[PDB]
C-alpha cells in the first residue's frame, strides 16, 4: 500500500524533528558541497511570520546546531523567493539517531501515522465541520514592509475543486494581494512572482483532528495533530 | 474509503421507470455529501436547478460537487460507484455532443439544444432526475470563455446595444452541432472573476519587456502574411536597435510574464474529470481514464 | 447600541453565515457550543411569543 | 496489461542488442491499441524540415506514455503505467537526477547511443527532465524566440550566446537556437507573436476594462492598480471603440492566450525516490 522512501539528514536538524509523526521538505542550495538539505515544517517557523515571538524564542533556542544555522543561511539568502527552492516530501514516521541519521518517509500511503503541525501554523476558513476534508500547505509573501519575509499556514477546508478555494484564498487575502501591487509599484526595478503558492497534500476524516502539546529536551511546545491521516503530494500552484 | 454509494428511493418503483433507468447503467452522475447512504432528492441537479438564478452559480455549484458512476438497480434499491484516480472506467455519452478519440472531458451544466424538447427521466411526483453534461476540452473552455466575454462586455451597456452582442454570442457550433447558454445573467461570482481578470491583464500589461511590446510592430515591417495582416487589421484602430538588452533580468521578467498568463488561464479552464480512449461507432459510450 | 446590548445580554459577537457551496458541502453550524456539565437533562428550548 | 509492437524491417545481432539496453526508457504512442506498426513507435513520424519545437512539445503534452521491458523474437512489449503504483525508468536525460525531484518529459533537443536506425526511420526518445530546468529552458528558448528578429547587432548576438548554454548540477549544456537560416520557423513565430499580441492587447484594453468595472463596489485593489496603469501610461508617452471591434478584441485577446497553453503548464509526469551510481536507471511513482 504505502510507498515508502530513505532519506539521510544530518543530526543537527534531527532532535526537534525526532518526534516519529513529522513533516520534511526538501531545498536546494547553491553551495556545491550540500547539493541538497532537508528541513522539517518546524523549521519553517524559526523565520515564519505567523509564528509568535515565544514560539520563534523557542524554535530559535532549540535550532542551535551549526549546519542547522547554515541552512536557514541558504534559506534567508534566497533574494523574495522560497518555493523555487522548497519541494515536499511528505510524511515521516521511522528515525534512527546518531551523528548521521536515518528516517523513512511515504509519499503515498495511509498506513501512529498522526501527521503533526504547529498550533501557529494552523488556520480555517470555516468553522463548521465538514465530515470530509482536505488539507493544504501554502506560503503566503508580505510586501508591505522593507523586504519580504514570508508567511507560513496549513489549513484544512472541505472544498476540493481549486479555482474554489483559490477564491476564499483571495477573499481571504486581499491585504496581501494589495501588498504585492504595492511591491510592483514602489520599488518598479524588482519584480516579484506571485502573492501565494497552494500545494495540495491531504486526505483525512475530520473527527480524528486532536489538539496537543509536544517536549524535546524539556521545552513545550503546542501543537494541532491530524491523526488518521494519508498523504497525496501535488503540484505546487501559484495563484494571485 | 467510501469506494459504494447507496442510494433508496422513497416512491414505487414502476417497470417502465426501473426500465428505463436500467438502461442508464454506467452513466455520470453527481453526488454533493459522499455520505454512505444518500435520499434520491440529492441524485441529480433538479434539487438545485433555478432558471430565475445565475448560470454562473450553476456552473459553480457543479465544479464544487463530486462525480460518481452508475451500476445496475433493483427493487428500491440503486447504485453508484466512485471512481478512483489513475483507473479506467466506461462512461455513457449524456449530451448529444459527439466524442472523438484522444482529447479530454469537463463537466458542465446542461446547455439549450436545437429542438427544446429535452426528454424527462424519472419524473417522479415533483421530482426529476436530470444529468450533467460531459463535454469535451474544445466545446467547454469555448463555452466558460464566451460567458466571460458576456459578462466583460455587456457591463454598462443599454440592453439596445446589448441585444446584438448576445445573439452573436449566445449560439456556439461545435463539430457540427449548435448550442445555447441557458441564462447568462451577471452574478457576484462573475464579478470577483473579472476583478481577477482585470487585476492579472493590468500585471502582465506592466510586466511585460520591451521587446514582447515592439515584437509585432518589428516582424509586420519585417515580413507579410495572412496572419500578420489579421493581427494588423485588428490593431490597425491602435497603429531600431533596442538600447537594453539584458538575459537574466528578461528572464525574470518572463517568468513574472508566465505566472501572470498562468493565472489568467484558471479563470477559463474547467478541470479535467475524464481522458478517453477510442470511442464505439455509435457516439453512445467510451472507456475512459478518470482523474481527480 | 448594537455593542451595548450584545453586552447587556450574555450573548456572542454575530457571525456569518457560511455561504451557498459550503452550506451544500456542510450539515450544519451547531453554533450553541456544547455545555460545561449538565445535572438536569437536555435544555429545554423554551421560546417566547 | 501489456501492448504490443511489431517491426516489419529486419533485425540483425547488433540492432536487438542496441534495442535491449532500453529495457527501462520510456517510450510514446499515438494511442492506445493492442498490436501496432513500428513507425507508430518513436516521436519519428512528427519530425520535418519546417514544423519545428513548440509543436513538437503541444502534442507531446496529449500524447500517451508508456514503459517497456520485454524482448520476444521480433515483438517489442509495452507496458502502459497506472497513477499510484511505482516503476522504474531508465535516465534518457543528458542531466544528472536526485533524490526527491519533480520529473517532466520534453522533445529531444540535441540528440548518439539512441541511435537504432533502419529503413531511414529511426527509433527516437523523448527527454526526461527535472522540473524547475524544464521551466527555465522553455522561458529561455522563448525568449531567444523573441531575439529572432534583431539578430543583427552585436549585442544580441552576445546576448543570444550567453543565452544558447545552461548550468545544472554539474552538467552543462549548449540549447540549439530556434532560428535557422537566418529566419524563424512558423511554429515558434506563431507563438512568439501569440504572446506578444496577448501583452500588447491587455495593454490597451485594461484602461478601459478597469473604468468600466470599477464602477460597481470599488476596492483597493482596483485603484492601485489603475494607479500602476497611470504610471506605465506616463513612462510611454514620451513621444471611443465600435462594440463589433470590441468584441472582437477580447476574442482575439483570449485566443491567443488559449493557445499558449500547450506550452506554459509544464506538467509533471514523473517523481523519484531512489539513485544508484547506476544513474542511468531510477525507480520512480508515475504522476499526470
Amino acid at each position: 500500500q504505502a510507498l515508502t522512501a530513505r532519506f539521510f539528514v544530518p543530526e543537527g536538524l534531527v532532535e526537534f524533528e525526532a518526534q516519529p509523526g513529522a513533516l520534511l521538505i526538501r531545498m536546494e542550495t547553491g553551495c556545491d558541497s550540500p547539493r541538497h538539505l532537508y528541513i522539517s515544517l518546524y523549521l519553517l517557523g524559526i523565520r515564519a511570520s505567523n509564528v509568535s515571538a515565544s514560539t520563534r524564542c523557542l524554535l530559535e533556542s532549540v535550532y542551535t546546531a551549526s549546519a542547522a544555522r547554515a541552512a536557514l543561511q541558504w534559506l534567508d539568502l534566497g533574494p523574495h523567493l522560497l518555493h523555487r527552492r522548497l519541494e515536499t516530501l511528505g510524511c515521516v514516521k521511522t528515525v534512527s539517531l546518531g551523528i548521521t541519521s536515518l528516517l523513512t518517509c511515504v509519499m503515498r500511503g495511509y498506513l501512529v501515522f498522526a501527521l503533526m503541525i504547529p498550533k501557529d501554523m494552523y488556520l480555517t476558513w470555516e468553522e463548521t465541520r465538514g465530515r470530509l476534508q482536505y488539507v493544504y500547505l501554502i506560503i503566503v509573501y508580505d510586501y508591505d514592509g522593507p523586504e519580504t519575509r514570508p508567511g507560513i499556514y496549513v489549513l484544512t477546508s472541505s472544498i476540493a475543486h481549486w479555482q474554489t478555494l483559490v477564491d476564499v484564498a483571495r477573499g481571504k487575502f486581499a491585504r496581501e494581494r494589495c501588498s504585492f501591487v504595492n511591491r510592483r509599484i514602489t520599488r518598479p526595478r524588482q519584480i516579484p512572482l506571485c502573492t501565494g503558492v497552494i500545494q495540495k497534500l491531504g486526505w483525512c476524516l475530520a473527527d480524528d483532528i486532536h489538539t496537543s502539546f509536544l517536549v524535546h529536551k524539556e521545552l513545550k511546545l503546542s501543537v494541532v495533530r491530524l491523526d488518521n491521516f494519508s498523504v497525496e503530494l501535488g503540484d505546487f500552484r501559484e495563484f494571485v | 474509503m467510501e469506494a459504494n454509494i447507496f442510494c433508496t428511493f422513497d416512491h414505487k418503483l414502476s417497470i417502465a421507470d426501473v426500465g428505463k433507468l436500467t438502461k442508464l447503467v454506467a452513466a455520470v452522475v453527481p453526488i454533493p455529501q459522499r455520505l454512505h447512504l444518500i435520499k434520491h432528492y440529492q441524485l441529480g441537479l433538479h434539487q438545485f436547478v433555478d432558471h430565475t438564478r445565475g448560470y454562473v452559480r450553476l456552473r459553480g455549484l457543479l465544479r464544487n460537487m463530486t462525480l460518481t458512476l452508475m451500476r445496475r438497480v433493483e427493487g428500491n434499491q440503486i447504485l453508484l460507484h466512485v471512481p478512483t484516480h489513475g483507473l479506467l472506467y466506461t462512461v455513457l455519452n449524456t449530451g448529444p455532443v459527439t466524442w472523438e478519440k484522444g482529447d479530454a472531458l469537463c463537466v458542465l451544466p446542461p446547455l439549450f439544444h436545437g429542438p427544446l424538447a429535452r426528454e424527462n427521466l424519472l419524473t417522479l411526483g415533483q421530482w426529476e432526475l436530470v444529468l450533467p453534461w460531459i463535454v469535451p476540452m474544445p466545446l467547454a473552455l469555448e463555452i466558460n470563455q464566451r460567458l466571460l466575454i458576456m459578462g466583460l462586455f455587456s457591463l454598462d451597456r443599454s440592453y439596445e446595444e446589448v441585444k446584438a452582442a448576445v445573439q452573436q454570442l449566445q449560439t456556439i457550433t461545435f463539430r457540427d452541432a449548435t448550442f445555447t447558454i441557458p441564462d447568462p445573467v451577471i452574478d457576484q461570482h462573475l464579478l470577483i472573476d473579472m476583478k481577477t481578470a482585470c487585476l492579472s491583464m493590468s500585471m502582465v500589461a506592466n510586466l511585460a519587456s520591451e521587446l514582447t511590446m515592439t515584437y509585432v510592430r518589428k516582424l509586420a515591417l519585417e515580413d507579410s502574411s495572412m496572419l500578420l495582416v489579421k493581427c494588423q487589421e485588428l490593431l490597425m484602430r491602435l497603429d531600431a536597435r533596442p538600447q537594453h538588452v539584458s538575459p537574466d533580468d528578461e528572464i525574470a521578467r518572463l517568468s513574472a510574464l508566465f505566472v501572470m498568463l498562468r493565472q489568467l488561464d484558471d479563470l477559463i479552464r474547467e478541470q479535467v474529470v475524464f481522458t478517453v480512449c477510442d470511442v464505439s461507432p455509435d457516439n453512445k459510450s467510451a472507456t475512459c481514464i478518470f482523474k481527480g | 447600541v448594537d455593542r451595548w446590548i450584545r453586552h447587556a445580554a450574555g450573548v456572542e459577537r454575530p457571525q456569518l453565515l457560511d455561504t451557498e457551496t459550503i452550506s451544500m458541502l456542510t450539515f450544519g453550524s451547531m453554533s450553541e457550543r456544547n455545555a460545561a456539565a449538565t445535572v438536569h437533562g437536555q435544555k429545554a428550548a423554551c421560546e417566547l411569543i
